[PDB]
């Protein structure tokens, strides 16, 4: 399990063309000699990686490698229930994933990384771990995917990807009404909340009772 | 858009539970479709990235159920016959202008055949480098998902061992692009850590070549050292393991001490001119990691308990014998006569009996090139030794094609037709000995049973001549019009004692010979196909016959910690002066703070190792050089300031050295380890610090009080 962690750290560091490198070097020195994952503050395992995607001044290629590594991290399923604070780890991963930004570059295209982010969001949402997230971050995820789908300026195939991903997310949202009983018992509900409190969020990614 | 809709729907079908109920043919078509989408660059970049992403999920879903499926067969002897190029990628189709059963195991072999065809050396011209990197990463993910289960399935083991690793060695040798080198090195490191134990021999050729390129472009060496580094970090005690398995052994070449000496030569700052600046730090990290791991091993055992190892364990003793074992080679090879007397003189074979020397030929695979062995077996009068050697082979239920494949891997035949006749008679005798008698068992219509046919010794002689001549005639590329079934059958109508053969044996033999070569050792006087011939001779010993091991875990679990501490004497008695010289060289050359502190701590740990192991020369040399480094060895004196005191205080390099030196002095237990040079150095140190009013003299006040001075 740890072998993937040091291999990805080595690959990203030598991709960095030898401040953010200090975190990865600290991660490597922490796990240079540690057989099997132990009490390690598993949020701290991922914490150097989310600094790459969260920061706005990083190049497109580096954040693309970061997103690919994160997708590998989820796919091999190393952050399990045994690893303590895994709920916070996945929460931080999604929260940093929503606010991903970058600077344009000739290497690759923005559409590639901006599709990797959406696929990683999908694989997080339909996974069982998606049950354990919060309403604020998942509403932010929905705002991000709505902004991706609505924006006609982006590539059309990316828009189709966003639409299909949103359909899958809608399945995973509305399927959970079955497992939860209605609030109250036959109370005389009187509507008072507004019909326009929530509004569409403008795009921010790309080139430039909540917390329960 | 519609293409990505197709890919999304395919993914949603595959990872769904209902996707378990698919079939091999259609799912292989799905894999071909997605691979043609991903590899082909005609489509947009974003769609290609989508295909790249979904293929990882599809591969993970396919390879997950290797855990679910139990092993097939009864772990019998798997003689590989199927080719390495039956499957191949098809061009893209979508866009503008044991198969039909439940889906399961055998699609994965076709899948890995497709990936090997992606990354194969011969197919380099067809495919591009991006799809090559994609294939390398796909094999990495597929292996490291369920690597430990792949040892059970030998049909997968042959495919993942011989051709794929041959391709990996080719990319490590010939290619020059940084990213492709990175991908293949990542796959190689994954292979070593996960399937290190059962993939014994190819790692040694790989490491010999990797240090060959390393020792003699500057940019590639940085990547080469970077990706190979984690083997000494993320593994068990890697140097001890690769010495326990290999360098102790006699047949295999050196890997461990070669690794240490390569790191020694490469770790000096003089390598900074020939190689970039990122290599010496991680090289030093590996060198420090060796002593760190040994010091971790060192804590539990005391001084006296290690001294009770009376036997001087046999493996190290044969390791001292290895430097004469290598001298035995190139004396048997040059002269089959006059060498075997020298072998039995050195006692490396327990006696000059035919059985014992035959067992010696059987055991050794690497040294003693096999053309000379075949020439020895073709003597005018050595038939007893030849018969005993051939009898040692096992053919319990093996086919004659599989049997001759097993034979031919171990020695090339003599040249002329008269000479070749000597081997087949003993082969036929052994084959008749290796199968039971068949009174009223044979039947033409029966099939799928090797036990059905019991061919005559003259008949298997005829069939051996036929199959070897067929291999010689068919596989020459320049020669044309190879014989076929209608003519192959017509030659051998009636062989089994005035009785006809069955068509089952003949058509399966023909299919097997059509499928793949009969591997034999080969050597050319010049370069020519140097690497391919070398790989063929190296893999001829191992990959042709395989068996499932019970103790799949390495031998280190069996050995006690005392046994490991006894074993590492071979490490330190060979490497100690070199590593100490390297450490002291960069220690005096370097100027940084934390690096120097790390050097001093590592050097103190090496001193502790030398103190334990009674390395008197090394333990004197380290401490004498430390004394030289104290800057107290060869204006007016006047809180006593002095020239010696000021030189002491100005330099951190001398500052740190003295306290660790006296720490080493206080920590000692045995006094006989010390020698006159160290004693003279410490008393000169004591006198020098007495001279400058800096060490107070009254340090036995009790005696002064007793005597009343």
């Amino acid at each position: 399990p740890v072998t993937i962690i040091i291999k990805e750290c080595i690959n990203l560091s030598t991709a960095m063309r030898k401040p953010f490198l200090s975190g990865f070097i600290q991660l490597r020195l922490m796990l240079n000699k540690l057989k099997n994952l132990d009490n390690i503050d598993s949020l701290t395992i991922l914490q150097p990686f989310l600094l790459i995607v969260s920061t706005s001044s990083i190049s497109g290629y580096i954040t693309s490698l970061a997103l690919d590594s994160l997708q590998k991290f989820f796919t091999l399923n190393i952050i399990n229930e045994s690893s303590q604070n895994y709920i916070g780890a996945h929460r931080a991963t999604v929260n940093a994933l929503t606010h991903c930004r970058f600077e344009g570059s000739q290497q690759l295209s923005d559409d590639s990384v901006l599709l990797k982010v959406v696929f990683l969001l999908r694989s997080i949402v339909d996974s069982p771990y998606g049950d354990l997230l919060s309403n604020s971050i998942i509403y932010d995820v929905l705002q991000t995917i709505l902004s991706l789908a609505c924006n006609n300026r982006r590539s059309e195939v990316l828009r189709n990807a966003a639409q299909s991903t949103m359909i899958a997310v809608t399945v995973k949202i509305f399927s959970k009404l079955k497992t939860i009983e209605p609030v109250n018992v036959n109370q005389i509900y009187i509507n008072d909340e507004s019909y326009t409190n929530d509004v569409l969020k403008a795009d921010t990614i790309g080139t430039n009772y909540a917390d329960d | 858009s519609v293409l990505l809709k197709v890919v999304f729907l395919l993914r949603s079908i595959v990872d769904s539970p209902y996707g378990d109920l698919l079939s091999n043919s259609i799912i292989y078509d799905v894999l071909q479709t997605i691979l043609s989408l991903a590899c082909n660059n005609r489509r947009s970049e974003v769609l290609r990235n989508a295909a790249q992403s979904t293929m990882i999920a599809v591969t993970v879903k396919i390879f997950s159920k290797l855990k679910t499926i139990e092993p097939v067969n009864v772990n019998q002897i798997y003689i590989n016959d199927e080719s390495y190029t039956n499957d191949v990628l098809k061009a893209d189709t979508i866009g503008t202008n044991y198969a039909d059963d439940n889906y399961g195991l055998p699609v994965v072999r076709q899948y890995l055949n497709l990936l090997l065809s992606l990354i194969a050396p011969e197919n380099e011209l067809k495919h591009s480098y991006s799809t090559r990197i994609f294939g390398l990463e796909l094999i990495q993910t597929a292996l490291e998902i369920s690597g430990d289960r792949l040892q059970l399935y030998p049909r997968l083991f042959t495919l993942i061992s011989d051709p794929i690793f041959k391709s990996i060695l080719f990319i490590i040798q010939n290619t020059t692009k940084l990213s492709l080198l990175q991908a293949t090195l990542q796959l190689f490191t994954t292979l070593v850590v996960i399937l290190g134990n059962n993939l014994q021999l190819q790692i040694e050729l790989t490491l010999t070549r990797i240090f060959s390129i390393l020792l003699d472009p500057s940019i590639i060496k940085e990547l080469l050292i970077e990706q190979i580094s984690i083997l000494w970090t993320r593994s068990p005690s890697f140097f001890t393991s690769t010495f326990i398995n290999f360098d102790c052994n006699l047949d295999r070449a050196d890997v461990s001490i070669n690794f240490l000496k390569a790191l020694t030569k490469l770790a000096l700052p003089e390598s900074a001119l020939t190689t970039t600046e990122s290599v010496p730090p991680i090289c030093l990290e590996g060198l420090v990691s060796l002593v760190d791991d040994m010091f971790d091993h060192m804590k539990d055992i005391d001084r006296e308990e290690f001294g009770r190892q009376k036997n001087e364990m046999e493996i190290l003793k044969k390791r001292d014998r290895k430097t004469e074992f290598i001298e035995c080679t190139n004396a048997f090879n040059e002269k089959p006569k006059k060498g075997i007397p020298m072998l039995i003189e050195k006692g490396f074979i327990a006696s000059d009996s035919d059985k014992d020397i035959a067992e010696f030929l059987f055991n050794n695979n690497n040294r003693m090139n096999k053309k000379t062995i075949g020439l020895l077996l073709c003597h005018p009068d050595k038939v007893s030794l030849l018969n005993e050697y051939i009898r040692l082979f096992d053919f319990s239920g093996l086919r004659v094609d599989e049997a001759i494949r097993i034979l031919l891997t171990k020695f090339r035949l003599p040249g002329e037709s008269q000479q070749i006749e000597r081997i087949i008679e003993a082969f036929s005798s052994a084959y008749c000995e290796n199968q039971d008698y068949d009174p009223s068992k044979i039947s033409d219509n029966a099939e799928d049973d090797i036990s059905t046919v019991q061919p005559d010794a003259d008949s298997v002689f005829i069939l051996s001549y036929s199959i070897i001549m067929l291999n010689t005639d068919l596989h020459n590329p320049q020669v044309k019009e190879h014989m076929s079934f209608e003519d192959y059958s017509g030659n051998l109508k009636g062989c089994c004692n005035h009785k006809d053969f069955p068509f089952w044996y003949l058509d399966r033999i023909y299919c097997s010979i059509r499928d793949k070569e009969i591997v034999m050792p080969e050597e050319h006087h010049g370069n020519e196909k140097w690497f391919e011939d070398a790989w063929n001779n190296l893999i001829s010993s191992t990959t042709v016959i395989t068996e499932i091991k019970k103790d799949t875990q390495s031998v280190m679990d069996k050995l006690t910690p005392l046994e490991l501490l006894n074993f590492d004497r071979a490490i330190f008695k060979q490497v100690g002066p070199s590593i100490v010289s390297t450490l002291f060289n960069i220690y005096v050359v370097a100027s940084d703070d934390h690096i120097s502190t790390r050097m001093i701590t590592s050097l103190d740990k090496c001193s502790y190792i030398s103190a334990f192991f009674d390395f008197k020369d090394l333990f004197n040399d380290i401490l004498n050089s430390i004394a030289k480094g104290t800057t107290l060895i060869n204006m007016p004196l006047v809180i006593p300031v002095s020239t010696d005191a000021v030189r002491f205080g100005r330099s951190f390099k001398g500052q740190l050295n003295t306290v660790v030196f006296f720490r080493i002095i206080r920590r000692n237990k045995d006094p006989k380890i010390f020698s006159k040079e160290l004693w003279l150095n410490i008393v000169n140190i004591i006198l020098t610090l007495y001279e400058d009013l800096i060490l107070s003299p009254d340090i036995f006040p009790d005696l002064q009080k007793r005597l009343k001075l």
